C-alpha cells in the first residue's frame, strides 16, 4: 500500500472560458477552466498574455464573472463539483500576485437527486443573487451581500421537475427556463423574492416551445427577453413578442454553445456538435455560417475579430473572423492552436529513439479531432491528425509500426450504402483491405490501421465487417511460431439485440506492406479483451475467460474455458495470475493450473461502483479507477491462516484523483531510488499521471509533510486539502488512505523560504533534496 | 382471464379481516440488532413479500404476542441446511396484519408479515425456552449514480434529458453519448443501465401477465428488482445467492440472466423429470405469477401458476376447501417417477370461468434447468 | 386429535380398521389401517412387508408409511374406492354377464401378479377387490395381504411341501381342499376366484344359508354341501365356460401352475360371443347415469 501518485501532464481540455475585467478595471481578460486549473489571460492586440495560473482543490463546475455595486473590477464565482462555492478577487502589489478569497462555503444538501441536465450556475444581471440548480425540484439561491461571507443559501420548491436550461432575464430578478413533461416542452418565467423566500408569478405567460429546446439565451437591453434554441428552430420570446425562425443551415447538427458578441446583444456566436461556427444576428432574426473550428465546448469573442475556441474533444484555438470586409465571404482562419491531449482513450509506451528513455503514444480526441500524440520528455507533443476516432493502440517492434483500431461515422445512402462525412485515416490509407462479408442514419465503421513508427503515415487500413465493433487489440507471438501478429477481438452489434451473441478473433500479419488475414475464429459473444499469456492467447468472450493455443497448423485451439459470475471487460495478467474485472468494480483473481490445464479462482472482491480501469501493480496489489474520479488499491494475502481470508482482497488505497482514468500503463518517461515501480495513466481531460510505490518509512514521512504543508499553503477558495482528496461517491465520503499527493509534496519547492522553515520545524534544505529527488520520477 | 387477480392476494381464505397496523419499523443501515426467529418457518423471504402464517404451538403464539407489542419484527433465516440449523443470511419480517382466534379451546393466531431488510447472521442463540434470538447485521441497499454522469461534458449535459424501438435507440445514443470519451462502447453501458435492464424485464413480465406495465410495476430499481426476485421459481441455493446481491444493477442483471438461460422446470427429486417450461408461466394473482400461501395446518407453499404441466399424476378428487384461488378446486399432484408432491391442479367450479383448468406448483418441489 | 406419521390426521373410520386420513402438508387423502400393538391377531407389520414385495404390479396399492403411533401399528396407504361387495349391494345384489366377464379379467390378472412374486393370497373374496379413485376408477385392486403365504422359493422356485392338517378365512369362498385341511397353493386361489364369480352370477351360493351354532358347525355344512353339489349343478343355466374354469382349477396338481392365458381366454372369447365391448361401463356406472 502507501503509494505515490503525481501529475505528469496537467489537464489540457477546456471545460469553460469567460471574458471580463478581473485583474484590473482596465484590462480585458480571458479566464479558462481546465478541471482543477484556472488560467488567467490579458487580451492584447497581438494575442493572449499569460498573467496567473492557479490550482484549486476541486473540479471547477461553475465559473462566472460579476461586478456588484461598489466594486472597481469584476469578481469571479466558482463552485466545485464537491459543492464548494466561493468568490475570488485578483490583487497584485508590485510583482506579488495573489488570488484572495472574498467568501466561501459548501452548498450541498443532505438530501437530493442530482439533476439530469447537470449543475447550472447563474448570476443576476444586477448582482442581487446567484441561482443554482443542483438537484431536481429545487432552485437554490445564495444572496449577494457583503455580510454573506459564508455563502448561506435557501431552496425554493420547483414544481417543474425536469428543467433543461435557465438564465436570469435582462424589474424584479426574473428567471426564464424550459421544462419537459407529458404535455410537451414549454418556456416559463418566475420572479425570485429574497424577502418572500419563494417564487412569484413571472412577467410573461408560459409558451409552448419546440420539443428539442436545449438552450436559453438572455438578451440584454434594449432588446430584452430570451432566445430559445432547438434542433430545428431559433425563437425569440420577450413577453408578448414572438419572432420564430427555422433555418435549414442548423438542421444537420445540434448547437451546443453560444456567445454574445455585442454588449447590446446584437450578434451571437453559435457552435454545434460538429465544429460548424454560426453567427446569430427585435424585428428579424437570422443565422450565418462562418466556418469550421474545433468542436467547441465553449466560445468567447475577445476583440477585433478574434475568438477563443475551447475544445473538450479536440484542440483549443484562437481564430480570426472576417465578418466584415464584405468583399470576401465570412471565413474562419486559425491564428493559434493549443495542445489538448484529451480524451486519452488508450496509450502505450515505446522506446522509439533513445533506446533508454520511454515515449508515450496515445489515442486522443474523438471524431474529427481524432489523432495520435507522441509525448516525450516541459513535455513535447507531436499531433498526427486522423479525422476520426482512435480507440486502441499497440506497437509492433518487428514491423517497426503501430497497430491502431479506430472508428468513423458514415451516413446511409439513398442508393443503398453509406457515405463518409470527410476524408479520414481509414479512408486515405496507401493500402486498404476489407473483410469478407457473409435514410441518413449514422453508421459506425471500424478499422485496423497500420502506422509507420517513424513517419506516422497510414500504410494499411483494414475495414471490418458491417455492424462489427472492434473491441480488443494485441501484438504478440504465439506457440512455436516465429511470426509476430496483430490480433483483433470484435463483437457483432445489431440494434435489436441487447447482448453480443457473435464475435471474432482475427489474426492479421503485416509483411512487406501487405496485411493479410492469417486466421479467423468465430466465437459466440463479445471479445472484450485479449492478452498474451505465456505463449497462449487469453480471450474473454462475454462472461467466459478462454485460453487458446496456436497450433502448428496456424490455428487457435481451445485449451480450457472458465465461466465466471461476471462479464470479463477487463483482463490483465502477471505470471500465471489473471485479473478479471467488469464495469461494476467486481474484481476477480484466477490462476492457471498447468498440471491440470484449467483455472482456479484465488480471490474476489465485489463492491458495486463503476470501474473505469484496472492494473496489476505487483503480485499482491491491483490498482483501479472508480466512480466519481477515484483511485483504489486492492491486496491479496496468500499467507493467511484461514481460507476465507486468503480468498479475500482488502481495500488498501483510496484517493480522490479528480480525473477520469481510461488506461493504466506500466512504464516511464525518464531515462532508464525511494520509489518502486511506475504506472502511467491517461484521463478524459488529457491529464497524464504517475503512480509509484513507497516504503512505510517514506510514506509516513511524506504524510506528516502533507499535513504541515496544508497548515501553511493558502488554498484558493479556502478548500481543505483533506476534503478534496477524500474518496467520493454520492452515498459515501471517506478520507483518503494509502496515497501520497505528490502534487502537494512537490509544491514545497514553490513555497517561500520563511514558510519552508515553518514546515520543517520538527533542515529545510534537507527537505528540498527529498522533494527534488521525488521530482526525478517524471 | 375471467377470475379476479385480486382475490388471491387478499388471502380471503384465511378468514375475516385482520387487525392492520399502519406504522413501520426500519433499523438504521449496518446496525447490529438481535431479533427472534419463528421456529418452524423455512422460507427464504425476499423483501417486499407477504408471508401468510398460522401459528399453533403455544411458544409461537406467545412470541407473536410480544412482537405485536414491541417493534413487530422477527428474523427469517435463509438456511444452507435446515437440519444443520445453519444460516448466513436472512431477512427481517414486520408483522402488519394479525388476528387471534380461540378454536376448539386452543388459541390460534393468523398473521401477514412483510419482508423488510436483508441481514447477515452474526450469532444465533437458542434460549432456555426453546425460542431462538438472532444476532443480525442489517445489510445496506446499494444505489449507484448513472454510469457516465461523471464523464459528462457539462456542455453536453443536454443529451441527458430525453424525449418503442426507435425511442430506445435515441435513449442509448443520447444518455450514453459521453461513452465517446471512455474506452467502452455505448451499448455496453446499456448492459448496466437500470431503466434499460428493467424495460427488458418488463418485456418478459408482459409475456406472463396482460397487465399494463405503467401502474402495477414500481419505478424504483430497488423495489422493482425485489418484486421480480420474489416471483422467480428458482431453487434455494440460487435465491440465497440472489439475496446476497446489494446492487439492483447486478440484481436486475442476474434476474434477466435467470429468465433467459433457465427455461425448463423439473422435479427436484428426479432432477431429470421435466414438469413445465417458462412458456407456460402466467400470472393469476396481482402480486405476479408466484405468491406465498398458508395451508390450514400452517404449512406455507410458494405457488407458481402454470397453464400446463406434464408427468404429473393426480391423487384423489377435486376439493374446494382452502382454495388459495377461490372459485377453483384442487387435486394433489405427484411426480410420476418418484411420487414426490409437486403441487396441485386447480379445476374450475362454474363453466363460465377462465382459465377452466390451471396448475399450482410449489417452488420447493421444482428445479430450474438449462436445456441441452 | 390423531395425526399419524407427522402428516395424516384421521378424519373418520371408513372401514373396520380402515380410516380416512388427510395429509396436512398437501391435503391428499390417504387410508390408514390401525392395528393395536399387543393385539390378538397381528398382521400389519406382515402386510407392510408384503406390500414392499408386491410394489410395482398394477392394481397393488402404494404404501405411504408404516410405523408406530401411540399404542398402535399404523399402515398409511392409497385411498381406494368401494369393494366389489359394496358395489354388489349398490346394484341390488345382481351383476350382468358383462360386468362379471369384465371383472373376471382383472381379477384373474391381479391374482396372477401376486402369484409371480411367489405368494398365494388365501383370502380371495369380493370384500378384498376394490376399484380405485379418480384416475383409477376402472382399475381393480386386490388388497388385504394378511393371509398371504409364500408357496415357492424365489431363486430355486422349489415349491412348498404338500401337507394336510391345517385350519381353513372366509368359508364361503374357500377351496374344497382347504376345507379338507389340505395346504393351499396357486390352484386354491383360482378355485376361490371361481366361487366368487358364481356368487355374482347367482345372488347366492348353494352353501350360503346353512346355519349352525358354532363356527366349526358353520364350516362343516358348507364344506360338505359344496362337496355334494356338482360343478355342473352349481353353474347350471350359466355359460359353459364357468363350469370349465372350475373343472380346470380343481383339475390342477398341488405344485402345478395355472394356465392364466387359458382361463382369461375362456371368458374373453365368451365376452366376444355375447357381442360386448370392454368399454368400462359396468352395472354400477349405469346406476350413476
Ligand atoms: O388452494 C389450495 C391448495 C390446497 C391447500 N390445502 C388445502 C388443505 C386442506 C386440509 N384439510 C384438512 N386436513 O385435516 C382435515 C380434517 C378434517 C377436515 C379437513 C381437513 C389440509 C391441508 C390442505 C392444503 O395444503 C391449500 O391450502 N390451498
Ligand atoms: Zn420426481
Amino acid at each position: 500500500s502507501y503509494n505515490y501518485v503525481v501529475t505528469a501532464q496537467k489537464p489540457t481540455a477546456v471545460n469553460g472560458c469567460v471574458t471580463g475585467h478581473f485583474t484590473s478595471a482596465e484590462d480585458l481578460n480571458l479566464l479558462i477552466a481546465k478541471n482543477t486549473r484556472l488560467e488567467i489571460y490579458v487580451v492584447t492586440a497581438e494575442g493572449l498574455r499569460p498573467v496567473k495560473e492557479v490550482g484549486m482543490y476541486g473540479k471547477i463546475a461553475v465559473m462566472e464573472l460579476f461586478r456588484p455595486k461598489g466594486e472597481s473590477k469584476d469578481l469571479l464565482f466558482i463552485l466545485t463539483a464537491k459543492y464548494n462555492a466561493c468568490i475570488l478577487e485578483y490583487k497584485q502589489s508590485g510583482e506579488s500576485i495573489d488570488i484572495i478569497t472574498r467568501a466561501h462555503g459548501n452548498v450541498q444538501d443532505r438530501i437530493g437527486r442530482p439533476s439530469e441536465t447537470g449543475i447550472i450556475g447563474i448570476i443576476d444581471p444586477e448582482c442581487r443573487m446567484i441561482g443554482l440548480r443542483l438537484y431536481d425540484g429545487l432552485f437554490k439561491v445564495i444572496p449577494l451581500d457583503r455580510d454573506n461571507k459564508e455563502l448561506k443559501a435557501f431552496n425554493i420548491r420547483l414544481e417543474e421537475l425536469h428543467v433543461i436550461d435557465v438564465k436570469f432575464l435582462y424589474q424584479a430578478p426574473t428567471i426564464c427556463f424550459v421544462y419537459q413533461d407529458p404535455q410537451g416542452r414549454h418556456v416559463k418565467t418566475y420572479e425570485v423574492s429574497l424577502r418572500e423566500k419563494e417564487f412569484n408569478k413571472g412577467p410573461w405567460k408560459q409558451e409552448n416551445v419546440e420539443a428539442e429546446a436545449s438552450m436559453v439565451i438572455a438578451v440584454p437591453e434594449p432588446f430584452g427577453g430570451a432566445i430559445i434554441i432547438g434542433q430545428e428552430s431559433i425563437t425569440y420570446h420577450n413577453g408578448d413578442k414572438y419572432l420564430a425562425i427555422a433555418p435549414p443551415i442548423i438542421k444537420q447538427s445540434t448547437i451546443v454553445c453560444h456567445n454574445r458578441v455585442d454588449p447590446n446583444g446584437s450578434r451571437y456566436l453559435l457552435g454545434d456538435m460538429e465544429g460548424r461556427l454560426f453567427m446569430l444576428l427585435l424585428k428579424d432574426l437570422r443565422v450565418e455560417l462562418l466556418g469550421e473550428t474545433s468542436i467547441a465546448e465553449c466560445l468567447t469573442y475577445l476583440d477585433n475579430g478574434v475568438v477563443f475556441v475551447g475544445s473538450r474533444l479536440g484542440d483549443s484555438q484562437l481564430v480570426k473572423l472576417n465578418v466584415d470586409s464584405n468583399e470576401q465571404g465570412s471565413y474562419v482562419v486559425a491564428m493559434e492552436t493549443f495542445t489538448n491531449l484529451g480524451p486519452i482513450v488508450d496509450m502505450c509506451v515505446v522506446d522509439l529513439e533513445r533506446q533508454g528513455q520511454g515515449q508515450l503514444v496515445t489515442c486522443s480526441g474523438a471524431f474529427k479531432e481524432g489523432s495520435l500524440r507522441i509525448i516525450r520528455n516541459k513535455l513535447h507533443i507531436r499531433t498526427v491528425p486522423l479525422y476520426e476516432s482512435p480507440r486502441k493502440i499497440c506497437y509492433q517492434e518487428v514491423s517497426q509500426c503501430f497497430g491502431v483500431l479506430s472508428s468513423r461515422i458514415e451516413v446511409q445512402d439513398t442508393s443503398g450504402g453509406t457515405t463518409a462525412l470527410r476524408p479520414s485515416a481509414s479512408t486515405q490509407a496507401l493500402s486498404s483491405s476489407v473483410s469478407s462479408s457473409k435514410f441518413g442514419e449514422e453508421v459506425e465503421v471500424h478499422n485496423l490501421l497500420i502506422i509507420d513508427q517513424h513517419t506516422f503515415e497510414v500504410l494499411h487500413a483494414h475495414q471490418f465487417l458491417q455492424n462489427e465493433y472492434a473491441l480488443s487489440l494485441v501484438s504478440c507471438k504465439l506457440g512455436k511460431d516465429p511470426n509476430t501478429y496483430f490480433i483483433v477481438g470484435t463483437a457483432m452489434v445489431y440494434p435489436e439485440e441487447a447482448e453480443p451473441k457473435q464475435g471474432r478473433i482475427v489474426v492479421f500479419q503485416y509483411s512487406d506492406g501487405k496485411l493479410q488475414t492469417v486466421a479467423e475464429k468465430e466465437v459466440k459473444g463479445a471479445v472484450y479483451s485479449m492478452v498474451e499469456f505465456n505463449g497462449k492467447l487469453l480471450a474473454s468472450i462475454n462472461s467466459t475467460v478462454r485460453l487458446y493455443e496456436w497450433t502448428t497448423e496456424k490455428e487457435l485451439r481451445t485449451e480450457c474455458n472458465h465461466y465466471n459470475n461476471i462479464m470479463a471487460l477487463y483482463l490483465k495478467t502477471k505470471g500465471d495470475f489473471i485479473l478479471v474485472g467488469d464495469l461494476m468494480r467486481s474484481v476477480l483473481l484466477l490462476a492457471y493450473k498447468p498440471m491440470e490445464g484449467n483455472f482456479e479462482e484465488i480471490a474476489r472482491d465485489f463492491n458495486p461502483n463503476w470501474m473505469s480501469a484496472v492494473e496489476i501493480l505487483d503480485d499482491d496489489n491491483f490498482l483501479g479507477a472508480e466512480n466519481a474520479f477515484n483511485l483504489f488499491v486492492c491486496q491479496k494475502d496468500s499467507a493467511a491462516t484461514t481460507d476465507e481470508e486468503r480468498q479475500h482482497l482488502q481495500e488498501v488505497g483510496l484517493f480522490h484523483l479528480g480525473e477520469f482514468v481510461n488506461v493504466f500503463c506500466h512504464g516511464s518517461l525518464v531515462m532508464q531510488t525511494p520509489t518502486q515501480g511506475s504506472v502511467l495513466f491517461g484521463t478524459v481531460n488529457g491529464m497524464i499521471g504517475l503512480v509509484t510505490s513507497l516504503s512505510e518509512s517514506w510514506y509516513n514521512l511524506l504524510l506528516d509533510m502533507q499535513n504541515r504543508l496544508n497548515k501553511v499553503i493558502k488554498s484558493v477558495g479556502k478548500i481543505e486539502h483533506s476534503f478534496w482528496r477524500s474518496f467520493h461517491t454520492e452515498r459515501k465520503t471517506e478520507p483518503a488512505t494509502g496515497f501520497i499527493d505528490g502534487d502537494l509534496i512537490e509544491s514545497f519547492l514553490d513555497i517561500s523560504r520563511p514558510k519552508m522553515q515553518e514546515v520543517v520545524a520538527n533542515t529545510a534544505d534537507d527537505l528540498i533534496k527529498v522533494v527534488e529527488e521525488l521530482t526525478r520520477i517524471h | 382471464i375471467n377470475f379476479d387477480t385480486s382475490l388471491p392476494t387478499s388471502h380471503t381464505y384465511l378468514g375475516a379481516d385482520m387487525e392492520e397496523f399502519h406504522g413501520r419499523t426500519l433499523h438504521d443501515d449496518d446496525s447490529c440488532q438481535v431479533i427472534p426467529v419463528l421456529p418452524q418457518v423455512m422460507m427464504i423471504l425476499i423483501p417486499g413479500q407477504t408471508l401468510p402464517l398460522q401459528l399453533f404451538h403455544p411458544q409461537e403464539v406467545s412470541m407473536v404476542r410480544n412482537l405485536i407489542q414491541k417493534d413487530r419484527t422477527f428474523a427469517v433465516l435463509a438456511y444452507s441446511n435446515v437440519q444443520e440449523r445453519e444460516a448466513q443470511f436472512g431477512t427481517t419480517a414486520e408483522i402488519y396484519a394479525y388476528r387471534e382466534e380461540q378454536d376448539f379451546g386452543i388459541e390460534i393466531v393468523k398473521v401477514k408479515a412483510i419482508g423488510r431488510q436483508r441481514f447477515k447472521v452474526l450469532e444465533l442463540r437458542t434460549q432456555s425456552d426453546g425460542i431462538q434470538q438472532a444476532k443480525v447485521q442489517i445489510l445496506p441497499e446499494c444505489v449507484l449514480p448513472s454510469t457516465m454522469s461523471a464523464v459528462q461534458l457539462e456542455s453536453l449535459n443536454k443529451c441527458q434529458i430525453f424525449p418503442s424501438y426507435k425511442w430506445w435507440q435515441k435513449y442509448q445514443k443520447r444518455k450514453f453519448h459521453c461513452a465517446n470519451l471512455t474506452s467502452w462502447p455505448r451499448w455496453l453501458y446499456s448492459l448496466y443501465d437500470a431503466e434499460t435492464l428493467m424495460d427488458r424485464i418488463k418485456k418478459q413480465l408482459r409475456e406472463w401477465d396482460e397487465n399494463l406495465k405503467d401502474d402495477s410495476l414500481p419505478s424504483n430499481p430497488i423495489d422493482f428488482s425485489y418484486r421480480v426476485a420474489a416471483c422467480l421459481p428458482i431453487d434455494d441455493v440460487l435465491r440465497i445467492q440472489l439475496l446476497k446481491i446489494g446492487s439492483a444493477i447486478q440484481r436486475l442483471r442476474c434476474e434477466l440472466d435467470i429468465m433467459n438461460k433457465c427455461t425448463s422446470l423439473c422435479c427436484k427429486q428426479c432432477q431429470e423429470t421435466e414438469i413445465t417450461t417458462k412458456n407456460e408461466i402466467f400470472s393469476l394473482s396481482l402480486c405476479g405469477p408466484m405468491a406465498a400461501y398458508v395451508n390450514p395446518h400452517g404449512y406455507v407453499h410458494e405457488t407458481l401458476t402454470v397453464y400446463k404441466a406434464c408427468n404429473l399424476n393426480l391423487i384423489g378428487r377435486p376439493s374446494t376447501e382452502h382454495s388459495w384461488f377461490p372459485g377453483y378446486a384442487w387435486t394433489v399432484a405427484q411426480c410420476k417417477i418418484c411420487a414426490s408432491h409437486i403441487g396441485w391442479k386447480f379445476t374450475a367450479t362454474k363453466k363460465d370461468m377462465s382459465p377452466q383448468k390451471f396448475w399450482g406448483l410449489t417452488r420447493s418441489a421444482l428445479l430450474p434447468t438449462i436445456p441441452d | 386429535e390423531f395425526i399419524v406419521g407427522g402428516k395424516y390426521k384421521l378424519v373418520r373410520k371408513i372401514g373396520s380398521d380402515i380410516y380416512l386420513a388427510i395429509n396436512i402438508t398437501n391435503g391428499e387423502e390417504v387410508a390408514v389401517k390401525l392395528e393395536s400393538q399387543k393385539a390378538r391377531h397381528p398382521q400389519l407389520l406382515y402386510e407392510s412387508k408384503l406390500y414392499k414385495i408386491l410394489q410395482g404390479g398394477v392394481g397393488i396399492p402404494h404404501i405411504r408409511w408404516y410405523g408406530q403411533e401411540k399404542d398402535y401399528n399404523v399402515l398409511v396407504m392409497d385411498l381406494l374406492g368401494p369393494s366389489l361387495e359394496d358395489l354388489f349391494n349398490f346394484c341390488s345384489r345382481r351383476f350382468t354377464m358383462k360386468t362379471v366377464l369384465m371383472l373376471a379379467d382383472q381379477m384373474i390378472s391381479r391374482i396372477e401378479y401376486v402369484h409371480t412374486k411367489n405368494f398365494i393370497h388365501r383370502d380371495i373374496k369380493p370384500d378384498n377387490f376394490l376399484m380405485g379413485i379418480g384416475r383409477h376408477c376402472n382399475k381393480l385392486f386386490l388388497i388385504d395381504f394378511g393371509l398371504a403365504k409364500k408357496y415357492r422359493d424365489n431363486r430355486t422356485r422349489q415349491h412348498i411341501p404338500y401337507r394336510e392338517d391345517k385350519n381353513l378365512g372366509t368359508a364361503r369362498y374357500a377351496s374344497i381342499n382347504a376345507h379338507l385341511g389340505i395346504e393351499q397353493s396357486r390352484r386354491d386361489d383360482m378355485e376361490s376366484l371361481g366361487y366368487v364369480l358364481m356368487y355374482f352370477n347367482r345372488t347366492s351360493l348353494p352353501w350360503q344359508g346353512l346355519k349352525a351354532a358354532t363356527k366349526k358347525q358353520k364350516y362343516e355344512k358348507i364344506s360338505e354341501k359344496k362337496m355334494s353339489t356338482p360343478v355342473e349343478v352349481l353353474c347350471k343355466g350359466f355359460p359353459a365356460e364357468f363350469a370349465m374354469y372350475l373343472n380346470y382349477c380343481r383339475g390342477l396338481r398341488f405344485e402345478e401352475a395355472p394356465d392364466y392365458m387359458y382361463l382369461r381366454q375362456l371368458f374373453r372369447i365368451l365376452f366376444r360371443t355375447l357381442n360386448h365391448q370392454y368399454d368400462y361401463t359396468f352395472d354400477w356406472t349405469m346406476l350413476k347415469q
